[PDB]
């Protein structure tokens, strides 16, 4: 079960964004 | 007087070889021009610094007047790897501070800096230092950022972009402000500074009178208005944060922006502020809504506006519809990068997704094109056609399709992708992610046989067998690095790909089917052939790292990294 | 109007503005030995020739598509030449014709294989095989 790894930049702003 | 050789005018002569590709040939016709070579070269660019000692770099480059060495694979940006791997920055600034007199920039990219091996660095260098980049790096704290910022007096371009350390004070801004006239470009982009004072961001517009680009964190943009005033010479900015209360319906229309601004991205911007650009989109070239609040509606309103555009980078939330009007506004268009958006709560929208449709509508549009990164939601073989049909100077082409589609249309992409990589002759860099039905063990070999000029390939989950990777190892004359996860392909048969691939010497995996022995990895030991075996960090199953190096074996792995050494 | 002897006796008329390029001889204005004409006897007469000939056109530029046009067709020359005048170019210091001639024999190089290099110059590969294989190898595993 290999998932899509998010590019870390957008990981941290898709967080911030909520 | 006797007749006049080449060897009495070469010294002269090779200080105008510019193309890397070509001083290395020259390095190579024989021992004088290897040595001129040698004394003459200005810039090196190491993509893996375990790849050599610091020695032999210094004793073959002396004059380096600049340096670049990444560490840590590519996959790091992903949070897959551990984050003690290695890429420590120190033997290098040691050598820096002893043999490289002459270094006036440097740029470390993926790698571990600490307080100290920058405080050595800001000393050594003091003064000659016009650039710093920190690029992705992590382990230093402000107290660094002081030091060098306090030594290194003549500062033209400081950057820091997506690095981590820990945030004990401002000074280094402030710092900054009090002493430095000589800041061209300022850069941090994607960092958690809580404790610099937007004044001295100011005060520093106010007297770097050559200040071209800054990007910046998480400011409140109206605290910046006294910056964009006193920041004349501005081109870039990206950065800063749009917070709309509703207290305040017209927070923002009120804005100086510098009059020659034309690449920028305001983070977190809304529809609702998304106007203050208007009054100059014609001039705009370069635009960054990665991080931005506006929904697909409100791409093609703002997209529409700017002729001029040629480098956008978005999340998918542009929607196949944005991308439309993509195609016939920005005919200039060089550059597209389509990250991907939040996939949980539906899309973004409703179009919120990219697929065949916008793709072969960009294809007919935006044909000058050199650049193309893109997350989909789905594909067809058509599409790739038209891509390779249209636009011929692509030198970089990315596609990953997501897994949040159940069906996908027509799967098996093979003769798509062969069109594409027939069509685009230019292609240097390609990657290709999918899922597993995507790829057949023929469309994986026409890959292979298709790629002449590609020296980087990041492969998803192509393939049905092992089959596939062999008959892809016998094409790829010119591929250099390469990077598959998700694969069905075995030990054996990756080791046996990295033998028949003639100009391979940097090889990242993560899934494969293993084996308990680990002895099948082995049939690829070479000489000067470095494989080490991962976990992950910021279920992950293990990961191959193998590259050549004339230094040996690392003697900085952690303890997480195991290297593999013949029979055990 | 200048006088300059050559390197095999040869006066060469020539006006103020066009000596005036080779900052040699500007510098050679200011201790004037100018009175005998300026003496510069490490310049070929053919040679000290085609380099007026290019001050020559390149001051008309008082009246730049058509410059690139002349200076691709003045280089239609044969290397041992083209090397003389890089020589040249430095001795006197006409930094407009050196960025031209070195530029010309860097782009006989710029393309070519090492084998295809020492080819098209006649030199001779000095390297033992180690010391290849080093180089060869610091170039395509480590640096750049
Ligand atoms: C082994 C780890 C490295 C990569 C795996 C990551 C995934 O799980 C999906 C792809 C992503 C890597 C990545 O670099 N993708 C391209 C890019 O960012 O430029 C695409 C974003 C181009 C459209």
């Amino acid at each position: 079960e290999l998932p899509i790894a998010r590019r870390a930049s957008l990981h941290r702003f898709l967080e911030k964004r909520k | 007087s006797c007749v006049a050789t080449v060897d009495d005018v070469i010294e002269q002569v090779m200080t105008y070889i510019t193309d890397p590709k070509d001083r290395d040939s020259a390095s190579l016709v024989c021992r004088r021009w290897f040595k001129i070579d040698s004394e003459t070269r200005e810039h090196v660019t190491m993509a893996l610094c375990y790849t050599a000692t610091p020695d032999r770099l210094s004793r073959r480059f002396p004059n380096l007047r600049s340096l670049k060495l990444k560490g840590k694979p590519r996959a790091a940006m992903f949070n897959l790897i551990p984050e003690n791997w290695g890429g420590y920055v120190t033997p290098w600034v040691t050598e820096i501070s002893n043999n490289l007199r002459q270094l006036k920039s440097v740029h470390f990219r993926r790698m571990i800096v600490s307080d100290l091996d920058l405080d050595r660095l800001a000393k050594a260098r003091a003064d000659d230092l016009e650039t710093l980049k920190l690029d992705k790096c992590s382990g230093f704290t402000t107290d660094g950022l002081l030091s060098i910022v306090t030594h290194c007096r003549k500062i033209k371009t400081l950057l820091m972009e997506e690095s981590s350390f820990s945030e004990k004070d401002g000074k280094w801004l402030h710092e900054l402000a009090q002493h430095n006239t000589s800041l061209e470009v300022l850069n941090f982009y994607m960092t958690e500074f809580a404790k610099i004072s937007p004044k001295d961001l100011e005060t520093i517009a106010r007297n770097c009178r050559s200040l071209v680009s800054v990007k910046v964190g998480d400011f409140e943009i109206l605290e910046l208005v006294g910056f964009f005033k006193a920041a004349a010479n501005l081109e870039e900015f990206c950065g800063g944060s749009l917070n709309e209360d509703i207290g305040m319906p017209e927070k923002y229309m009120n804005l100086v922006f510098p009059r020659k601004l034309c690449r920028l991205g305001l983070s977190y911007m809304g529809p609702n502020e998304m106007p203050i650009l208007f009054p100059f989109a014609a001039q705009i070239r370069k635009l960054d809504l990665l991080y931005a609040l506006l929904e697909t509606e409100d791409h093609c309103t703002l997209i529409q506006k700017c002729p001029n555009l040629e480098v956008l980078e978005t999340r998918n939330v542009i929607g196949d519809r944005g991308l439309e009007v993509l195609a016939q506004y920005c005919k200039q268009l060089k550059r597209l990068r389509i990250e991907r958006g939040a996939d949980e709560q539906g899309m973004e929208d409703e179009e919120g997704l990219v697929s065949q449709r916008g793709l072969i509508a960009l294809a007919q549009g935006c044909q000058e094109l050199e650049y193309m990164a893109v997350y989909v939601s789905d594909i067809t073989n058509e599409s790739l056609e038209s891509i390779g049909t249209y636009l011929k100077n692509l030198c970089d082409f990315r596609l990953v399709l997501l897994d949040r589609e159940e069906r996908i249309t027509d799967l098996p992409l093979d003769n798509g992708v062969r069109s594409l990589l027939i069509g685009c002759k230019k292609l240097r860099r390609f990657a290709f992610y999918l899922r597993q039905g995507g790829l057949t063990d023929l469309g994986l070999s026409y890959i292979g046989q298709y790629s002449p000029n590609v020296r980087w390939m990041l492969l998803g989950y192509v393939g049905e067998s092992d089959e596939g990777l062999m008959e892809f190892s016998r094409g790829c004359p010119n591929l250099q690095k390469l990077e598959m996860r998700g694969c069905c392909f075995s030990e054996r048969a990756i080791a046996a790909a990295v033998t028949k691939l003639p100009s391979l010497r940097y090889l990242w995996v993560q899934g494969y089917r293993a084996s308990m022995t680990g002895q099948d990895l082995m049939q690829m030991a070479r000489p000067y052939w470095n494989i080490e075996l991962i976990p992950s960090r910021r279920e992950h199953p293990a990961h191959i790292l193998a590259y050549y190096s004339l230094a040996g074996q690392r003697t900085d792995c952690p303890t997480t990294v195991r290297v593999l050494k013949e029979p055990i | 109007k200048i006088v300059l002897k050559s390197s095999d006796g040869e006066s060469f008329e020539v006006e103020e503005a066009v000596a005036l390029e080779s900052q040699t001889i500007a510098h050679m204005v200011e201790d004037d030995c100018v009175d005998n004409g300026v003496p510069l006897p490490n310049v070929t007469s053919k040679i000290l020739a085609k380099v007026i000939e290019y001050c020559k056109r390149h001051v008309e530029a008082a009246a730049d598509d058509d410059l690139k046009a002349w200076d691709a067709d003045f280089m239609k020359i044969d290397q041992a030449t083209l090397f003389e005048l890089i020589l040249a170019a430095n001795y006197l210091n006409i930094k407009n014709l050196l960025d031209l001639t070195c530029q010309t024999v860097a782009d006989m190089i710029k393309g070519k294989t090492p084998e295809e290099i020492r080819t098209t110059f006649n030199i001779k590969n000095d390297f033992t095989p180690e010391e290849e294989e080093e180089v060869r190898r610091e170039n395509q595993w480590a640096f750049e």
